[PDB]
């Protein structure tokens, strides 16, 4: 025995996403372990990914809350911060974490990301720098890989 | 540091178990009567879609902490 407070941490968000279910995304267990989460999002309007579905894993350690989720994205999608392994760079999931954080809020913070990426910070250099300076280029390609990933 | 489970329902939030690896299924049976008012004669246990017994105990499933199990009524 390991995580108890983890658990009970994890399993009173879980039915707290379910008596008050979030506008935009979902997340819950698929299988058989706690730890492990899907999660769903809509991509943000007044973005390239509006009408996207974008399904993420979430891996809760067992030190939860005191350390953060570890959070990916299944779906394909083209972004600053994303890489093709699916990985986040996104500051609350590193060392801007704080126990008083829940899969609620880092599901707003990713939809947050979505909608303005943070290209000074980047973890795809390249798509940064067309973010940077062909800003529509990037968002034909953000379009696109919407329509053939997430749709 | 203590071990938790639970209980996957149809109509019902997650339930969360409290037990210990020599708990056996009659065990859970009475902590799920407890917190959902369900008599255990009634009900089904089911992990990895395997039939869980009355007379094992958790750790003979390998149930370890986090796991997840299905209740249907029987």
């Amino acid at each position: 025995p390991l995580g108890s407070m983890a658990l009970k941490r994890i399993h009173k968000e879980l039915n707290d996403l379910a008596r008050d279910p979030p506008a935009q995304s979902r997340a819950g267990p698929v299988g058989d372990d706690m730890f492990h989460w899907q999660a769903t999002i809509m991509g943000p309007n007044d973005s390239p990914y509006q009408g996207g579905v974008f399904f993420l894993t979430i891996h809760f350690p067992t030190d939860y809350p005191f350390k953060p989720p570890k959070v990916a994205f299944t779906t394909r999608i083209y972004h600053p911060n994303i890489n093709s392994n699916g990985s986040i760079c996104l500051d609350i999931l590193r060392s801007q974490w704080s126990p008083a954080l829940t899969i609620s809020k880092v599901l707003l913070s990713i939809s947050s990301l979505l909608s303005d990426p943070n290209p000074d910070d980047p973890l795809v250099p390249e798509i940064a720098r067309i973010y940077k300076t062909d800003r529509e280029k990037y968002n034909r390609i953000a379009r696109e890989w919407t329509q053939k990933y997430a749709m | 540091d203590k071990m938790h489970i639970f209980v996957r329902t149809a109509t019902l939030l997650m339930i969360i178990l409290e037990v210990e690896p020599s708990d056996t299924i009659e065990n859970v049976k009475a902590k799920i009567q407890d917190k959902e008012g369900i008599p255990p004669d009634q009900q089904s246990l089911v992990f990895r879609r395997k039939q869980l017994e009355d007379g094992r105990t958790l750790s003979d499933y390998n149930i370890r902490t986090g796991s997840i199990l299905e209740l249907v009524l029987r």
